[PDB]
């Protein structure tokens, strides 16, 4: 009885694993980089990364490799599932379809085991001859390569060593031979065996048993010549090869461990490194012995290159290019030189590509446009911390700006030979046209021949029969092509003021007044088609197709939009347009193929409207609010077939996807005019003209997803907004190492060392050289700037975990909360806390209120205007005083501890790590907490969250999302204080942060949407979710569609869409239920017409009486784009 | 308070000597398949929860009783214990299966008296109490499954830093200065990735095994000298019931410990416990004081507590110290039946209400603890 609907917004971001080699073709080299359950293929050039193809597997790559068999021209590609899915693929391009067909798919999971504590190892054998994979404790795992396993038919091998750190694959063995590190109580060896697949057991490794460093971390195989093996650790790098052994203990790498590694010759005589602080290491390996053929090593000297994010996956790309992927930073693409050495650093970056993840925290905003939000994450971790700002809209790419005092009308103009490019465009400015006429890339202004200099001109365009027509205020003049002389003055007869002017391609319409006049453009002549006169004057009037069959004319006195025969003077149409102010400007467009009337009025609403193109109109009505001021519609060319600019206070591009017309906005403050200017040095432009100045840019193709970077250089934690004060208050924390001078050295220029002013917590309630200390910090951030304006630092020793933004009370101040905790190494659990309220006034930050508890603050919550605190395992409801003090109310002591607090009305839900949701209501006549219901079940949770009074929402283990109700309609107490579990689903993604909220504009649309609720939840790969509630009816439908989609959509890998979305857990697995999956659902739209006839046979679409059992394709794509708006 | 010399051999009491010596053993265990439905005959005249792992010495004389342990025996070995709450009269709903591993039938005083020894195995919830007219009730039982979590960084793991998650060995053993330096590296190097989540490290701690054992442990050596891996198991699984059998804690505090299905959950609730808890009292009485919290220790492998049978079969929960107050002594001591194979028990008294809380231990031969052991049952003892 829950029925939701989840959907990624955002796919994810952070990248943990990359490959290099020769996958879509033998020659071209290619880049590989798994980010979660997408695969992108890249292809490595000079200038940089070139994007081919985009795959979304089934599954979390765990483990990918590139391997190249006998007899095959390309590298294959082996891809393991963390639910044990292992798949060969392969890529297969014909021209233009770009296909990965799956050479072999197979579960390779075990009946009984437990999963390694190291984790999944996936190698392969240089040779090609067998896969090795270490999923379960004392069990190594062997698939055989051979054309006719198609199935992935795999043997297990006892290992005698239980805990293997680190397994691989030696090179230069005749026998396929592994070589690993094992843990033994009497310290770290490696050993050496000799896979058999014949016997199918392990034998006598080349080489015996070596003992080891203590901290014998990783395993790189060297390649030919050289053999063996090289072991790196904490603080030295040692290689083996059997009667050979070195080792080494240079102090560069003593800092921090090495978790990367990355060859980057085909021989391996040199290696690149990387540590957990984010700096490039270059093994070196030397060649300078040979003795009668045999070359062996000669030392191993380590330099340092530089500084780079802190990169999980190395890859060396060509011509000293290095692919930095990181994963709780920012993916790079940094240049190896070795001349430049600017400071001391071999390493400069080219590139960055954005990323998200983890996303500790976030919060919606409405920070520019008013009714649409916007999302401010907390990004990244230690010296890549940072502030994303994440917003919806069509981004224009500005190329060009120059300065107009309040343009009134931009227009561009023929007067060369026919070449269907732009030369010239003028401006219509206050009382004058200036033509800036710009071949290239001018600014100077120079008037045409046949254009008057100061009359205001209404239009002017190029008009057929080869002339260039230029309606002004006083009269409509024309100008040959050729000749580029006025040849034809249409002077009105009345000698009026031209009140409004639309003209066409051949047709010119020109309002005087109450009256209307129509024109025929002739050669070299003006030749007056008709006329004819109006009741009330006209407001707006646009004629669009040779020959227009119809006008469309506003009643400037009536209010009301009619659309009459132009050839004729009988109004073909009419209706009343709302009457509540004069339209602005009415249009006709062909967006959807089909014939629109979009009408706009002054209030910064659109009538929209359906016509006919043959005769008559259709009604068809509907009312969007485009803004508050009267938008200035005009179609640009530059777009799929016509498009629409409305430029107002709120500028958007209206344009048709599934004969659906989404409104999409803009990035720029707002647009006074707006045009397009097809320039031969810009092609394909467009010339907006604000306020104050006009700039030429293109436009996005549609709707994506921005991302803004606010760099802090630490760690945050917490984000929340303030909306009087404008300002965005975060926590953070940063590293600092104990020196032995009583104090606390920082390690870099930190957000929070940089703040313009900056103060240091002072209460009275209550090591070794080099350690690490956490340093915590409120830093309160400009909301327009995003300048850190202050920073608060806390005590020494002090945690700071929670908070909030509120006002308490009837405080009229709103006040940032702040909950933390003294913690000691001496102690495990913190015994004293600390509740302190700050005001951020007049860019000084002060503390108003300060509590003392003994306790943890593990979270807090606004409930009715009462702060509600989690101290260990007790909720406790605070009371703001008239003496700006915290007063305690009522307490509930659980036995366990509230880590999670969400409230909804008077429903406090509390929730901790086990998995063990709480339930509690406050009843406000008698004032103390009473328990609802209680589920308990020995599991992981990572996040909580409300969707409404009787669903709640939570991420479970292994990466799973469940959905648990209350009955509280059930009859019977015992199901009354439970709370039934009624949906499972497997998301693939680690939930940080659960927030109600919405990334598109909130219109109520009089009918509403499909969907009841929105919810967007962050993962720590950095992907954005949305969950939302359905009806029964629509429900079934939607799982149906989605059972008749798994039959006909064709997965990478073969793997089934019920087993991948299957509840996963390491007890126990269930299938989904109560969920449905929305990307399968917005797959339908792109798959073939057959294919969607083929899904649909039998649906019965219709639920509103009967039933349409042949239910269309049709409906399913108003069902599909319908559910696509939502996100 | 008798350090240094402890000598005992403390394995003896582990094997319950007093009940005979050339005891018939079983080859090994059995396995019950998890949340399936069994039914399994219940022996009477037992009322006491019995924690898995723990041994329960038994005599019995009622001819009905006898009989079905003989056909129990050649027809798998497993009975039922009921975990009796504090209302009698079969007021049970959770319980655990015993499984024999010693027995032997016995005919002197012209009964079939029938000594065996049983340890327990799994844990159930019964569904039903169907009584058979033979005297050996069926109980319709739920085999309760174990649940055993993973590492709670396993779901937010950094894939790289995967190969850094073996820790060394910890350095020598039980000494001070390389346990809280390890400790803090240990916690800094495993938790590095509760920076993804938003929760600080401490708190990731709070959840794991290792380090709630090693508190554990700590406290345990506080109170009495440990030898370091002194069957302490390394699987929290077993390690908590181990615990859970030898606290010192009532009944009611027994069964909310055996609800719990999760190794961390007993963990944290054990820790909660023995932390809260100072005193032991006379139960007749609420209001004497016998014991204390750190003068306790362990003579026998099971713990300072362990299960013992008088010669009539009833069974007691015994409590080792080094020092009682408030008790006084009746009769000469002496060694007939001796749980400890050189004592000689002197049954103790309440000097108020004159109930019996244990036996005082004196000794016999010179070269072992001088008369200086209190073995106080739970007859009448509650955490105070
Ligand atoms: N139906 C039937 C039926 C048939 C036969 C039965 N037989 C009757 C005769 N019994 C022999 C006998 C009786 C009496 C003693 C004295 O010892 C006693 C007495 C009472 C309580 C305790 C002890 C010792 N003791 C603890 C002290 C601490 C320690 O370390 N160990 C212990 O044992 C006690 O708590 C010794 C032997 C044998 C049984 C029968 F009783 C029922
Ligand atoms: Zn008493």
């Amino acid at each position: 009885m829950s029925y939701n609907y989840v959907v990624t917004a955002q796919k994810p971001t952070a990248v943990n694993g990359c490959v290099t080699g020769h996958f879509t073709s033998a020659e071209d080299l290619n880049l590989l980089i798994a980010k979660n359950t997408r695969l992108e293929i890249y292809v490595v050039t000079a200038e940089g990364l070139r994007p081919v193809k985009e795959v979304g597997m089934y599954g979390k790559i765990a483990v990918m490799e590139l391997f190249r068999p006998k007899g095959e021209s390309k590298d294959l590609l082996f891809i393991l599932t963390a639910k044990y899915n292992a798949c060969i693929l392969e890529y297969k391009q014909s021209g233009e379809s770009i296909d990965i067909i799956t050479r072999a798919h197979g579960n390779v999971q075990d009946r009984i085991g437990r999963p390694s504590e190291t984790g999944i190892i996936g190698i392969i054998d240089p040779e090609c001859r067998m896969i090795g994979l270490r999923l379960y404790d004392g069990l190594f795992k062997v698939i055989p390569l051979d054309r006719d396993n198609k199935e992935l038919k795999a043997f297990n091998i006892r290992l005698e060593e239980l805990h293997v750190i680190d397994v691989k694959f030696l090179y230069g063995c005749q026998a396929p031979t592994i070589c690993f590190v094992y843990q033994d109580p009497q310290g770290r060896h490696v050993k050496t065996y000799e896979v058999s697949l014949r016997e199918k057991e392990f034998n006598k490794g080349p080489w015996k048993q070596e003992n080891v460093e203590a901290e014998a971390s990783m395993v790189i195989a060297v390649p030919e010549p050289f053999g063996g093996a090289i072991i790196i650790g904490q603080e030295s790098i040692t290689y083996h090869n059997g009667d050979k052994y070195l080792a080494i203990a240079p102090p560069i790498i003593k800092q921090s461990t090495i978790v990367c590694h990355n060859r980057v010759d085909p021989n391996g005589s040199r290696y690149l490194l990387g540590d957990m602080e984010g700096r490039l290491f270059m093994l070196l390996l030397e060649k300078e012995e040979q003795m009668d053929g045999t070359v062996t090593l000669k030392d191993l000297r380590v330099e340092l290159l530089g500084e780079t994010s802190i990169a999980e996956c190395l890859t060396y790309l060509d011509n000293g290019v290095v692919f930095v992927g990181s994963r709780l930073g920012d993916s790079q693409l940094v240049k190896l030189n070795v001349d430049s050495n600017e400071q001391g650093s071999y390493v400069v970056a080219m590139e960055t590509f954005t990323n998200l993840g983890p996303i500790v925290d976030m919060c919606v905003v409405d920070l520019e446009r008013q009714g649409q939000g916007q999302l401010v994450t907390c990004s990244g971790a230690f010296k890549e911390g940072s502030l994303r700002i994440i917003r919806n809209g069509i981004g224009i790419h500005e190329h060009a700006s120059i300065d107009l005092p309040g343009i009134k009308g931009l227009w561009p103009l023929r007067s060369d030979p026919n070449r269907e490019t732009d030369d010239t465009l003028v401006l219509s400015f206050v009382g004058q046209t200036r033509v800036l006429m710009l071949n290239g890339e001018e600014v100077e202004e120079t008037e045409l021949m046949g254009f008057v200099d100061d009359q205001q001109t209404f239009f002017c365009g190029n008009v057929a029969h080869q002339q260039l027509i230029q309606i002004t205020s006083a009269s409509v003049r024309l100008v040959s092509q050729e000749p580029k002389a006025l040849v034809s003055e249409w002077k009105e007869p009345q000698a009026k003021n031209i009140s409004v002017a639309s003209c066409n391609s051949s047709q010119v319409v020109v309002a005087v007044g109450r009256a209307l006049y129509y024109l025929q453009i002739h050669p070299q002549e003006l030749r007056q088609i008709s006329h004819t006169e109006m009741e009330h004057e006209v407001a707006c009037l646009d004629i669009t197709p040779g020959l227009s069959p119809l006008c469309a004319i506003g009643l400037w006195t009536d209010i009301s939009a009619r659309i009459l025969k132009l050839p004729s003077f009988e109004l073909l149409h009419k209706e009343m347009l709302g009457g509540e102010i004069i339209p602005r400007s009415i249009l006709m467009t062909t967006f959807e193929s089909s014939h629109y009337l979009l009408c706009a009025l002054g209030d910064g609403a659109l009538f929209y409207f359906g016509l006919n193109i043959e005769t008559g109109l259709l009604s068809d009505r509907k009312k969007v609010t485009l803004g508050t001021q009267p938008t200035v519609l005009r179609t640009f060319r530059s777009l799929s077939t016509t498009n629409v600019f409305a430029c107002s206070d709120r500028p958007t591009v209206i344009y048709s996807s599934n004969h659906k017309l989404v409104f999409s906005n803009v990035n720029l403050k707002e647009v006074n005019y707006m045009c397009p200017l097809n320039s031969d040095g810009y092609p394909d432009s467009l010339a907006l003209a604000n306020n104050s100045t006009l700039t030429i840019g293109t436009i996005d193709e549609i709707q994506k997803l921005h991302i803004r970077t606010v760099p802090l250089y630490e760690s945050p934690r917490k984000i929340c907004y303030q909306e009087v004060s404008q300002c965005f208050g975060v926590l953070s924390s940063r590293i600092e190492v104990q020196d032995t001078s009583g104090g606390t050295t920082a390690l870099r220029p930190s957000a929070s060392t940089q703040a313009l002013s900056s103060s240091v917590s002072s209460s009275k309630l209550f090591t070794s050289f080099g350690e690490e200390v956490e340093v915590h910090n409120l830093l309160i951030i400009d909301q327009h700037t995003f300048e850190v304006l202050h920073a608060h630092q806390f005590l020494q020793n002090e945690y700071a975990l929670s908070l909030v933004s509120c006002k308490l009370g009837k405080d009229p101040n709103t006040y940032f909360i702040v909950g933390t905790a003294m913690v000691y190494p001496e102690e495990a659990e913190p015994k004293q806390g600390r509740i302190v309220v700050f005001q951020y006034s007049d860019g000084k930050l002060q503390t108003v209120a300060e509590k003392e508890v003994k306790g943890a603050v593990y979270s807090m919550v606004e409930f009715n205007g009462k702060l509600l605190a989690s101290i260990n395992s007790t909720v406790r409801l605070y009371e703001w005083t008239t003496e700006k003090e915290l007063r305690t109310e009522c307490n509930h002591y659980n036995n366990i501890m509230a880590l999670y607090l969400k409230t909804k009305g008077d429903f406090i839900l509390v929730g901790d790590l086990m998995r063990s949701v709480l339930l509690l209501a406050y009843k406000p006549m008698e004032g103390n907490f009473e328990e609802i219901a209680r589920d308990f079940n020995p599991n992981w949770m990572s996040a909580v969250e409300i969707l409404d009074d009787d669903n709640f929402l939570g991420a479970e283990n292994a990466f799973n999302l469940f959905v648990c109700q209350k009955d509280s309609a059930a009859t019977t107490d015992e199901e009354r204080q439970h709370l039934q579990e009624v949906g499972l689903f497997h998301l693939g993604e680690f939930v940080n942060v659960f927030c109600h909220g919405s990334l598109v504009m909130q219109n109520l649309g009089e009918t509403s949407t499909p969907t009841q609720g929105s919810v967007l939840f962050g993962t720590v790969n950095g992907m954005i979710g949305l969950v939302t509630s359905l009806s029964e009816s629509w429900y079934n439908l939607l799982l149906d569609m989605q059972n008749r989609l798994n039959k006909v959509i064709k997965s990478v890998g073969k793997i089934e869409h019920s087993f991948w979305r299957s509840f996963h857990t390491e007890r126990k697995t269930e299938p989904a239920t109560g969920f449905i999956d929305g990307d399968l659902i917005e797959s339908f739209l792109d798959i073939s017409r057959p294919k969607m006839q083929e899904v649909v046979a039998n649906l019965q679409y219709d639920d509103g009486s009967g039933m349409k059992r042949e239910a269309t394709a049709d409906d399913l794509i108003k069902v599909v784009e319908e559910l696509t708006r939502i996100h | 308070k008798k350090p240094n010399i402890i000598n005992f051999d403390t394995s003896l009491p582990t094997s319950h000597t007093y009940l005979g010596a050339d005891m018939e053993e079983f080859h090994g265990r059995t396995l019950h398949d998890d949340d399936s439905c069994q039914v399994i005959p219940v022996l009477p005249q037992v009322m006491m929860i019995l924690i898995p792992g723990q041994t329960l010495p038994l005599q019995l004389f009622h001819p009905q009783e006898v009989s079905m342990v003989r056909n129990l025996i050649q027809k798998d070995r497993t009975f039922a214990v009921l975990a009796y709450s504090n209302v009698q009269e079969r007021e049970a709903q959770f319980g655990t299966t015993a499984e024999i591993y010693a027995y032997r039938e016995e005919q002197d005083f012209g009964i079939e008296i029938v000594k065996v020894k049983a340890i327990g195995r799994q844990r159930f919830k019964v569904l039903e109490l169907r009584t058979q007219s033979d005297g050996i009730q069926q109980a319709k039982v739920q085999i309760l499954p174990e649940c055993v979590l993973p590492s709670t960084m396993s779901a937010v793991q950094l894939e790289s830093l995967n190969k850094c998650q073996i820790f060394p060995s910890k350095p020598v053993s039980r000494e001070d200065q390389c346990s809280y330096k390890w400790w803090q590296k240990y916690q800094k190097r495993k938790f590095h990735c509760a920076n993804l989540t938003s929760w600080p490290r401490w708190l990731y701690s709070l959840y794991d095994a290792e380090t709630l054992m090693d508190r554990i442990k700590k406290q345990l050596r506080e109170w009495d000298e440990n030898l370091k891996d002194d069957s302490l198991p390394s699987n929290p699984i077993d390690f908590s019931y181990r615990v859970a059998a030898c606290l010192p804690i009532d009944d009611v505090l027994r069964i909310q410990l055996l609800k719990i299905g999760s190794a961390i959950q007993r963990l944290r609730c054990e820790l909660d416990i023995m932390n809260k808890c100072t005193s032991l009292c006379c139960k007749q009485c609420q209001e004497t004081e016998i014991t204390t919290k750190n003068e306790i220790f362990s003579l026998s492998l099971c713990g300072p507590m362990a299960a013992y049978v008088n010669p009539h079969g009833y069974v007691h929960e015994t409590l080792t110290v080094y020092k009682a107050c408030n008790l006084n002594l009746i009769g000469r001591p002496s060694t007939e039946h001796s749980w400890f194979p050189g004592y000689a028990w002197t049954v103790a008294q309440c000097k108020i209400c004159a109930s019996h809380i244990g036996w005082k231990f004196t000794a016999t031969k010179k070269d072992m603890s001088p008369q200086k052991f209190w073995g106080l049952t739970r007859s009448a003892l509650l955490p105070t």
